[PDB]
């Protein structure tokens, strides 16, 4: 949308999910810098009134800033003059049974806006875990429309965020724990309207193909492999749902974005590459025709669902050449940058030098090369392996310096033993199939239980690790760049911290309520800088800590790997913002006073 | 099987030693009842077929209604 | 307790409710001053983990913090120099069932500390909402002993906060809206062991009177009035019940409070002075004989309950005399001082001059003056009574400047239309009998609902008030005065302010993430003073947003008064520590670290 | 009724104009169930009893047992 791209251009705004299109997260304010980090505190602060995971980040568009919860998917407005006055609020009344199917916490990753036209009015776009999507009026928070996506009877919900690209919103899909074939969808923003759906296994008429699908790197696979690289009608139930994030080139007209992994976990009862899931995809944003896509994992033995950030940047090549590429760090432990016009790889490099389940990732053909040690299969138990489900990298939305050109990402430090076990599929109930312990991976405590996180900065086409930096608990939520060398980011043991962008050098943190397990954000008001965060822990990692389970193979093997976060947090919800010298709309206490 | 061995572009799936290149049939065999693996489809059918109903009365009428029963005038 | 008394003059420490045994929440800490409050900034959060209302306050001893929170009351225990590590906690296993009795909201007023001996280790008290009263080993958090006070099968539960004097825990009582008899106990604090238990109606024998009981004022009334003053058995199931503060003179070993209103609201139903209902007591601490008891009001009609906070002080009388004093700003509008040696009313004067509900005080006679136009009774809509039920003062534990002997008074403008009706008594029922609306009383604004509390500087002896400030809601929660010219106190909508000492202007305010129901306190940690408040809306004004009621009607006609609530503020819990520039123990960003 | 009429001290009700001095027999006797009443009594006599198992338990053997049915070794 091009009215999005000019709004995207004004510090005072914050207008999509990842900042740009680009998905950069990077900021050129540098009011808040290096040098003045120290001075950082809160300005003001708000409860939700909700505890569980408070996922993504709030939207800031003309002078108003708008926030999202956990289940039930409330929408806050407030205003930024007067943050303590609610404009309005939207409370969905939803189907309790929806809380049943989710895998993992009632989290939901963000709001999209829409700038509106002449008749509609500007919108504010959310997807609901019972699967609705619906856009209200951004300054009346009125329902315009709402319309399904997803059935909650056969275990599909919704936690990602929609995204708005021209004049469409796209809706993405959860449930692979569940069996639900994957599907994204594209729906005219005015009417609510299917435009497109496109599938992730199955028939190629499903799939949505180009005619010129993979055209430049025909080895990564073509026609009829969605329902090839399966055993029978097994693709009707494998997975592949998209809940994480996505990126945008107008100039290509391409969305990017992974889908999930296959279900069920256990991998015996799917033999096969198992395709379309898994996969790096390039698909067109009016038609939803996939131009390429590259399958990262396959036949996934390790539930690496593919779901990941996706970042875009313009940097040379090995040999000279300037490149429009996209970045990904994956949950199994590689960070893949392709060739944003054709899908050609350029670099797949692991996360960290501890990965294991693959040697390597052959840039030539493609493939992976496995480690048959660390492999899973029916009958064995396998122990050891490195990233364990929850990945080196989970759904955390990460940053870029264009400048730097280094890319600062939230990593995870957690390995695992797990073994398979058969089981029917029943639509509505879980379809796993494998029992899980995960730990800290050899860097971290295994005997404390901490160290299951780290934070580094990357140059994608040298490969190289500019600093990394070791942290108690996995770096989930994302980090934030800025123009003023610092990388901003929140931790599950509850702080909002800011790092050397040069050096990782850790220089100023902050005490807030709970973790945090979104990303932070930037903005100016009325020539100040103001940086926001929301606090509230849950998702994957604190489900331990939310649903009061204490068997360490509960919560699909995460409740042991985070039995020592209770010590450091407790439930929350709200948003977090700060400012040099807490500075803000109540410096005249006057202000918002009843008179 | 290291991922490497491929039958075609994009199929480079082997059988892991001892097991079976087929599970149909097989003590690994899912036995997946058609019943169940066809309850997806059929919800999609219906939402989308209660969505048009919502979307061309909110067209034509400028109003939405989200409940498909009071549609219709 | 002599420890206790000790402990309460080290500005490090802030070891009971109130304060000190005065209930002054007065500090001589003067870092944070007049001339620099603008500078406050948060230092340091936490989240409770629970929504609900949050009130009362955290302990402060030997450089921990003690927190405390709604049902199912929790408590923590935090390290000063590492916040972010929780040390201890103690997570109760309570029967769901508790819920359906408390009247109002799953609220605590907080915990007591006791400084152990040489066998016994220091320990933490602390009540739940089941009855039970728990003595926890302050250092581990290990349960010493626990024993059962109320019943909640028949209506009876626990929102009071223990109270420790010498080497004995007293134990008020809640459950006069489900027609539970008052009754405070005193327990040995090492053992758990009953030492006294003393009733608000009955029997001489049950009220456990001094054989000296009134014997300066003989007028209040003496012997046989517990069943005198009631037709029948009613005062079996007559209310009383004691849910607020205490006070204590070691000098007369009389601890100070009120007993609540009697049952039912209905007052066609209890014909009578309804005695030992609505009085402030002077029991002995050791043996629990009243040595005085003033009745306040005389047959309630207006759910008046005289539970309120009680706050002592030495001035000289109009006369010159020096008297030890005790004020006590009631829920029936009048705040009343009385010499706490005998019990004699020194001044009774009106909270505002709105009242209407008695023309006045009679000060030889010590009986109000009823105005009969704004009395309830069966088969009659009583209208515009002002204060409502809700009082113009609830349960705020407010403060008192010992240099300017000023009492800062947080107030309710709340006035009510009320007509009871008939209905039988079940244990483990409602008794309430009446149905009321509220709203906002001639000073604040009746069509847009807002104007609903007060703030005030108040002379005991004068009965002048040297300042006078409007607030948009009921200031619940308290006050908090310090050495250095301010008052504290936090509001419903969310912020904590600072206002002059001596003209009540409105230095400062921050915006917090709830509305606040405790009060403010204070203390030193390695040179640095830190005002904490906790966060977390609800009480009684909060009923409506806590449970989400829409009838006016509801939550005992609390949610139509408070119908604006939710435009300013949505629930919450935790605590936000404040300190000047927001310096605290993370200014080195590297303690608390993993490595 | 005012509160000002004393019958003696501390005991000052009027029943207001139109209301009678005693309401049994009246139209608004509460007409209360004894059994009902006594509730109250009875739960506080047995928390006390078990309460004291507990303190004594306590004080003999130097373990706190809350559960009164696993007292007595
Ligand atoms: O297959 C699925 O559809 C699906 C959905 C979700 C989700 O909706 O949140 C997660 C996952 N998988 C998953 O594997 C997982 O890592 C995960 C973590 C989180 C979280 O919110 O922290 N969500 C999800
Ligand atoms: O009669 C009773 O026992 C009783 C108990 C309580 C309580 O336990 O919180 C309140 C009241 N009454 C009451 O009248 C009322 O004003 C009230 C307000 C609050 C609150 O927590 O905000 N509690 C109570
Ligand atoms: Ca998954
Ligand atoms: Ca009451």
């Amino acid at each position: 949308n091009d009215k999005l791209v000019e709004l995207s251009k004004s510090d005072d705004n914050w207008v999509m999910p990842g900042k740009n299109y680009d998905s950069n997260n990077f900021s050129d304010l540098k009011q808040i810098n290096k040098g003045n980090v120290k001075q950082l505190r809160p300005a003001w602060t708000f409860s939700t009134g909700l505890l569980n995971g408070h996922e993504g980040a709030p939207l800031v568009v003309d002078g108003k800033m708008y926030i999202h919860t956990s289940f039930p998917n409330n929408t806050f407005a407030l205003g930024l003059d007067d943050p303590g006055t609610i404009l309005w609020q939207d409370k969905p009344k939803q189907n309790p049974a929806a809380r049943a199917v989710a895998c993992c916490d009632l989290v939901n990753r963000g709001l999209a806006y829409w700038p509106g036209d002449g008749k509609t009015p500007a919108l504010i776009l959310k997807t609901q875990l019972d699967g609705n999507v619906a856009a209200l009026n951004a300054e009346t928070g009125e329902t315009v429309w709402k319309v399904e996506n997803s059935d909650i009877k056969v275990g599909s919900t919704l936690t990602i965020a929609p995204y708005v690209v021209k004049d469409k919103v796209i809706i993405g899909s959860s449930g692979a724990e569940l069996g639900v074939r994957g599907y994204l969808t594209a729906y005219d923003v005015k009417t609510g309207e299917q435009v497109w759906r496109a599938y992730a296994t199955g028939p190629d008429k499903d799939l949505l193909l180009a005619s010129d699908f993979n055209i430049k790197n025909p080895h990564y696979g073509q026609k009829g492999l969605g329902t090839g690289t399966w055993e029978g009608d097994a693709w009707k139930i494998g997975g592949g749902t998209n809940w994480g994030w996505y990126a945008y080139d107008p100039g290509t007209n391409l969305i990017y974005f992974g889908t999930g992994n296959p279900a069920p976990w256990n991998e015996t009862m799917r033999p096969g590459d198992n395709k379309w899931t898994m996969t790096i995809f390039g698909r067109d944003a009016d038609t939803g025709e996939a131009k390429f896509g590259y399958q990262k994992t396959p036949h996934d033995e390790w539930d690496y669902a593919g779901v990941n950030v996706m970042m875009l940047s313009e940097q040379k090549d090995k040999d000279g050449k300037a490149r429009k590429l996209l970045t990904h760090p994956d949950r199994n432990g590689i960070v893949y940058t392709l060739d944003r016009t054709d899908g050609a790889l350029v670099s797949a490099n692991k996360l960290d030098d501890t990965v294991n389940v693959f040697k390597s990732v052959d840039l030539k053909t493609g493939q992976p090369v496995r480690d048959p040690e660390y492999g899973t299969r029916m009958d064995h138990l396998a122990k050891d392996i490195c990233p364990s489900a929850m990945g080196y990298h989970n759904q955390g939305h990460d940053s870029y310096d264009p400048k730097r050109e280094l890319f600062f990402m939230g990593i995870n430090h957690i390995c695992m033993d797990w073994e398979p076990f058969m089981l029917p599929y029943r639509a509505g109930q879980f379809f796993v199939g494998a029992t899980l312990n995960m730990y800290p991976g050899p860097k971290g405590d295994r005997q404390n239980y901490e160290g299951l996180g780290q934070i580094k900065a990357y140059n994608a086409i040298t490969g190289d690790y500019k600093w990394e930096k070791m942290e108690r608990f996995a770096v989930w939520g994302g980090t934030m760049a800025t123009a003023g060398d610092l990388v901003f980011y929140g931790t599950l043991d509850g702080y909002l911290k800011a790092r050397d962008s040069d050096t990782g050098d850790l220089l100023w943190k902050f005490k807030i309520p709970s973790g945090a397990i979104g990303y932070p954000m930037t903005y100016t008001h009325k020539g100040t800088q103001y940086v926001a965060i929301y606090y509230g822990v849950g998702g994957w990692p604190g489900v331990g800590l939310v649903f009061d389970l204490a068997d360490p193979t509960a919560g699909l093997g995460a409740v042991g790997a985070f039995k020592k976060l209770a010590n450091y947090t407790q439930m929350g919800g709200g948003v977090v913002v700060f400012s040099l010298d807490g500075k803000g709309p109540y410096d005249d206490p006057n202000v918002g006073e009843w008179k | 099987y290291d991922g490497t061995k491929c039958k075609a572009a994009g199929n480079c799936w082997e059988p892991k030693p001892g097991f079976p290149e087929k599970i149909a049939g097989s003590k690994y065999d899912p036995k997946h009842d058609p019943k169940e693996l066809n309850k997806q489809a059929d919800s999609i059918k219906q939402m989308e077929e209660r969505n048009k109903k919502r979307v061309e009365n909110f067209k034509k009428t400028g109003k939405f209604e989200y409940d498909v029963a009071k549609i219709s005038a």
